[PDB]
């Protein structure tokens, strides 16, 4: 199921998931192409964020689900 | 959009939350700089208020969720919302607000944990903890485990209606829980330590059976960094309330603490006790555990010093010993075991303290006949010795304490026992001997010489069938006394069979007068060196007498003489040793061999090691120092014994790990772990000249860490460190780019080995243009290099040339080289081409230039070398004999082995002529029967001296042709080769370095053997989650099929899942993130078993679908690796 | 066999099942006799949700074993 990651630039980056992955894995696959650590990364889905322990069948997020990314000022 | 959440309209404000949800939801506090908080908190409140809406409702908590994570500056102004919040879980209307809530306050608890405790919020959050989801529930476990912290002791009501929820949290196995559970009490007991009131309530009956339960468990759902605070807690219970130390005793506190240090409680007293391999923290607190156990010692009479070490109550424990005489029976009866391994075993300084101070509670509180009965299996009596003898105070102190109290409490059997092991003599050693921190050393020095002073006087100022037998035979080994057979007969059967001490053995003179009796080079002996050895031999190997050689082999039998020998000369070794650990604490040249034929001579090594002063690069004082070169020299005769004689095996006396020193190990891998002497790298010089003086101390694991530290720079050993023991938390390194053909492998390898081997950095490999980087291509790269290295038309190589599979894609195979016995390299005559040859010496040196860079970055490299190739790498190679040519070449070998039989017998009739050296026909042939000329055997173009190939070999040139041979195919032939090998080998990283290792241990420095695939390390180490438990059904048929792989099908499988076809180091528990086995998600018209489990091999999952047999993820695991 | 299962307001009822009969068959048990719609029918057992497909068995509920139900509104 692939699903996209839109960044503050607008850098709309893809990923190859399923939907049993986790948050923390796709808090991980971005770290493969931008430098910016699993820690200082707040996935939004449409205003809520997202729990480091769930997978993505819980949250009923699907194919082509544009989500967001902020970077946690550490 | 502040005003929206103001409106009268409940929609409005319900659109309006929304608005202002994202608002600080994708800011962040450089953008939102200016955000009102002290409006849109109240806002919230009375939006979250709103109870009759949940959305309303929703949306408000999730808004103030959010501000703390946009503004860190507004999170001083959210704690007004904490009534408010645990309004929402006193009566929970809307559980997705209830579950918003708590994360809410998570927070919260890392600032401003008092204020829900202020508030109540305590048995709040717990309250209806039964109903959340487990995020949730782990938010307000770490809001306990905080509100449980900064408690002043007047608030325990707030804790006290939470207790029995609290208890029950202890056996629930969500591990993040668990640890926020046992993070609550210990913090509870470091606050209720001044009050013994609410202390003996916060210690339920429960709490002590489930925390007590809980650390049996395995697998340890406590981490090893919460076993510790586990056990500290019951450190501060039992020394301020000794009713619960009562009751831990009461509620057998003994099967836990065994089961934690003794391994499996199975049923035996064993005798060799199995440590547990803990930490050097763990071990100091699951003593403080013992040492406040058993009841605290008095501060006068001989104790009185005990004031002054630390100077850097009528006990219901008194009163259990008393009212229950057998329970103190039941404890030290079986948990005095622990505190014998645990002290004699580590190197800890302060773990020392703490092992013997317990000892010291445990025999001054026990009566006469226990301690009869609990030390009797237990050589206390010479463990002292050591302990009286030291360089340190508080060791010297608490020995002559012990040595009081047990001359008091039991004189009939410590009399017999403190003479025959050194006790008397050390003490009155110390009695004779005269010579705020500054003040207090002396006055223990004045302690103890009135101390001992008073001991020998009260003990032993009134006056050894065995000391006389061993003063008397070690003068029977002197140099100018022929003793005969007959004076080492007699030790054979005193250190064989009779009880010694080691102080008989340390001061009759018996070290030095076996050094010297079998390394001494002077015409002035009595008996000559050669005939000392094979008397020697004959009595602790049972080899033949000079002269009493036989026809046969010289055939072993067995070695238990000179295996208790050693192990005797190892006791004395360990008790004897004071070896400090530096721990930083926190608590023309004429070729004859051409022209004529004349070998050079087989250089026995043993005659390196028969030296009665310390080799030069001894340069440590030891007390022990003569016990060291004695096993050195026994080292050496255990091992080199077959080139004193003629027909001896290549068969060792006694195995090389049977030599290793267990106090000297444990000492060592001490020394190994601080960070500071690495980092600095002060190495404590007695640990470098040991290990390339006498490796045999030593067990392999600890010379290859030591080998990764003394031979790099800063950088390199600290890696080597963190890739074995993970707990510490990786330098500043390099690693600059290449890239590599699939197709043009080996001359692109030899291109960048070529400029990348002169910097001390790492190596990086990349094919061209693909998608797979990092550590996957650098190890596929040297197991495709060693693929590469075997061609059978690079002619490298001996043995023969097959054919295989290819499963790289290479699919012409270029008929690969496998050898049984492994691969030494190939004979080069005179007769060879000087283009042949230096194509050849540019692929050593390359084989050089990778083996030594195999190691620098920790790589491993598959070339089944053969046993004699190693030998060569360690400048062993002038030592090299028929027992070597075994090893590289088994057809030769057989003819050779079949000829120095007619060479022996060439010598046994010429010593009794001219045509008994015809009669010599090996089953039926004689020498010319073979019709052998001086070629080597499998090489004919390869003349052994000029014109060899004409010159028929015959039975007067027989003994000239085997060594002829043996030197061309094993010295001379590869002579050439290995000149290049050994240079560019020692172009970067000298092969003095490797010293360390020996030849049969080469191999596993650069193969490995691969590691751990039962299900028991697997269910240990794999993390099976979001979907599944240790009894899922797939986790179960998971894990049994892992046990049946082959050593490639584990390779394809690591290859997918983690995506290297190799473990790292130390079994699968370094997997950083360890093996994540989630359950794969489908739809409803979906059958699982026709499916395949994708995975993610940045953070290792496995997406396993829920097969419906055994044999279906059989199937599909095995299609799913071999996709790349 | 036969399990327990608690709520939000406090009232225990009794279902009557096997190691068999999937989450939907038994969250219909609770509208069949709480008339409760399974759009926000969450089950909590130790902590863990459960989802729709698997079953009794194989979340290992043993008898009368305590479970819990918690009503969403249409969040995830």
């Amino acid at each position: 199921m692939q699903i996209f990651v839109k960044t503050l630039t607008g850098k709309t980056i893809t990923l190859e998931v399923e939907p049993s992955d986790t948050i923390e894995n796709v808090k991980a696959c971005i770290q493969d192409k931008e430098g910016i650590p699993p820690d200082q990364q707040r996935l939004i889905f449409a205003g809520k964020q997202l729990e480091d322990g769930r997978t993505l069948s819980d949250y009923n997020i699907q194919k082509e689900s544009t989500l967001h990314l902020v970077l946690r000022l550490r | 959009l502040l005003q929206g959440l103001q409106a009268s309209d409940e929609s409005q404000q319900l659109q309006a939350v929304i608005e202002m949800c994202q608002l600080l939801v994708m800011g962040n506090e450089e953008t939102l700089g200016g955000f009102p908080v002290k409006s849109v908190v109240p806002a919230l409140i009375t939006l979250l208020q709103m109870e009759h809406n949940f959305d309303i409702m929703n949306h408000a908590c999730r808004a103030l969720t959010y501000m703390m994570e946009a503004l860190p500056r507004s999170s001083a102004v959210v704690v007004d919302a904490i009534p408010v919040f645990l309004e929402k879980l006193q009566v929970i209307q809307c559980i997705d607000v209830a579950e918003q809530a708590l994360t809410a306050l998570e927070m919260l608890s890392r600032r401003h944990s008092k204020a829900i405790l202020q508030a109540g919020g305590l048995a709040d959050c717990l309250l209806y903890l039964e109903f959340f989801s487990i995020n949730a529930q782990r938010n307000a476990l770490a809001i306990a485990a905080n509100c449980c912290q900064s408690i002043t002791p007047d608030e325990f009501h707030f804790v006290a209606d939470s207790l029995p929820l609290l208890t029950q949290r202890l056996t629930h196995q969500d591990k993040k829980s668990v640890e926020s559970t046992c993070l609550c009490f210990a913090r509870l007991v470091d606050n209720f330590q001044h009050e013994e009131n609410l202390l003996q309530q916060v210690a339920s009956k429960d709490l002590l059976t489930n925390v007590q339960q809980l650390l049996v468990v395995t697998p340890p759902i406590l981490s090893s960094g919460m076993f510790i605070m586990v056990v500290r807690m019951f450190s501060l219970m039992c020394s301020n309330c000794p009713t619960l130390a009562v009751q831990l005793m009461k509620q057998n506190i003994a099967e836990t603490l065994h089961f934690l240090l003794c391994g499996a409680s199975n049923g035996s007293c064993q005798e060799q006790i199995d440590l547990v391999p803990r930490s050097p923290q763990e071990l100091y607190e699951l003593t403080s555990l013992i040492c406040e156990l058993m009841p605290c010692l008095p501060k006068e009479g001989i104790f009185a010093v005990d004031t002054m070490l630390k100077k850097g109550k009528d006990d219901a424990r008194a009163q259990l010993m008393k009212e229950d005489p057998e329970l103190a029976k039941s404890f030290i009866k079986t948990l005095f075991g622990v505190l014998y391994e645990v002290y004699s075993s580590s190197a800890g300084p302060a773990v020392r303290h703490k092992c013997l101070r317990a000892i010291l509670r445990i025999i001054y509180f026990a009566d006469a006949e226990l301690l009869k009965d609990v030390l009797k299996n237990h050589a206390v009596s010479s463990h002292i010795a050591s302990m009286l003898s030291s360089q340190d105070l508080k060791i010297v102190v608490g020995a002559l304490q012990m040595a009081e109290i047990l001359m008091q409490k039991l004189p009939d059997i410590f009399s017999v026992y403190f003479r025959r092991e050194g006790v008397m003599h050390q003490v009155k050693h110390l009695a004779e001997s005269e010579s705020t921190i500054s003040n207090n050393r002396e006055k223990i020095k004045g302690w103890i010489k009135e101390q001992a002073h008073k001991f020998v006087e009260r003990y032993f100022s009134s006056e050894l069938n065995v000391l006389q037998r061993l003063c008397a035979a070690t003068e029977q080994l002197n140099l100018q006394v022929d003793g005969g057979a007959e004076c080492l007969v007699e030790i054979r059967s005193i250190v064989s069979e009779s009880d010694v001490s080691s102080f008989e053995i340390q001061h009759s003179g018996f070290v030095k007068q076996l050094l010297l009796y079998l390394t001494s080079k002077s015409e002035k002996d009595a008996v000559s060196r050669e005939i000392r050895l094979k008397r020697f031999l004959h009595v602790f190997f049972s080899s033949p007498l000079p002269g009493e050689e036989p026809i046969g082999r010289v055939e072993p039998v067995g070695n238990a003489p000179l295996l208790a020998l050693v192990h005797k000369m190892n006791n004395c070794l360990s008790q004897m040793e004071q070896f400090p650990v530096k721990v930083h604490d926190f608590p023309k040249k004429h070729d004859e061999l051409w022209h004529d034929g004349v070998c050079p001579s087989v250089s026995n090594p043993l005659e390196v090691y028969l030296i009665p002063t310390p080799p030069e690069n001894i340069t440590f004082e030891d007390p022990s120092l003569d016990v060291i070169l004695l096993l050195r020299v026994l080292h050496a005769i255990s091992r080199y014994w077959y080139y004193l004689y003629d027909n001896a095996m290549c068969k060792e006396i006694i195995p090389t790990s049977e030599f290793i020193n267990s106090k000297l190990t444990a000492k060592a891998n001490r020394q190994l772990q601080d960070p500071l002497v690495i980092m600095t790298g002060n190495i404590p010089t007695w640990l470098t000249e040991l290990g390339k003086t006498c490796p045999f101390f030593f067990p392999f694991d600890t010379r290859q860490m030591l080998f990764y530290v003394t031979a790099f720079d800063r950088d390199r050993a600290m890696q080597r460190l963190l890739d074995t023991n993970p707990e510490i938390n990786a330098p500043r390194l390099d690693r600059k780019k290449r890239t590599v053909n699939r197709e043009e492998l080996l001359k692109q390898a030899e291109s960048v080995m070529q400029d990348l081997g002169s910097s001390r950095a790492m190596l990086e490999i990349q094919y061209e243009n693909e998608v797979g980087t990092g550590l996957g291509p650098t190890l596929e790269f040297y197991a495709l290099v060693s693929q590469e290295l075997q061609r059978a038309d690079l002619g490298l190589w001996r043995g023969e040339e097959v054919t295989l599979s290819n499963p790289k894609g290479s699919q012409e195979g270029t008929k690969y080289i496998q050898n049984l016995q492994g691969l030494f390299a190939l004979p080069f005559g005179r007769t060879a081409k000087p283009a042949h040859i230096a194509k050849v010496k540019m692929k050593f040196r390359f084989l050089g230039k990778l083996m030594a860079k195999a190691i620098m970055d920790f790589r491993l490299v598959d070339l089944p070398l053969g046993l004699p190739f190693y030998k060569w790498m360690l400048r062993q190679e002038t030592s090299l004999t028929s027992h070597d040519l075994f090893d590289i070449d088994p057809v030769v070998a057989r003819s050779v082995y079949h000829l120095e039989d007619i060479v022996r017998q060439k010598k046994r009739l010429e010593q009794d002529l001219q045509y008994a050296l015809e009669t010599l026909t090996m089953n039926g042939c004689s020498v010319e029967d073979l019709g052998l000329d001086f070629t080597l055997p499998g090489f004919p173009n390869i003349e052994l001296k000029k014109g060899g190939k004409d010159i028929p070999v015959t039975i007067h040139n027989l003994e000239e042709y085997l060594r002829l041979v043996i030197f061309w195919a094993l010295n001379e032939g590869v002579s050439r080769q290995f000149d290049s090998f050994r240079d560019g080998f020692e172009s970067v990283f000298p092969l003095s370095h490797l010293q360390y290792f020996y030849p049969e241990e080469l191999d596993q420095l650069l193969c490995g053997s691969a590691d751990t695939w039962d299900a028991k390390t697997l269910m240990e180490c794999c993390r099976p989650d979001h979907g599944y438990t240790h009894d899922s059904r797939a986790v179960k048929f998971l894990f049994e099929i892992l046990s049946s792989f082959d050593n490639e099908q584990q390779r394809l499988f690591l290859q997918f899942v983690t995506g290297s076809p190799r473990l790292p180091v130390g079994g699968f528990r370094s997997l950083n993130p360890p093996l994540t086995i989630v359950r794969k998600t489908f739809e409803s018209t979906e059958n699982p078993d026709d499916f395949l489990p994708s995975v993610m091999t940045c953070v290792n999952y496995l997406k396993l679908p829920d097969y419906s047999s055994i044999e279906i993820m059989r199937e599909k695991l095995l299609i799913a690796a071999r996709e790349g």
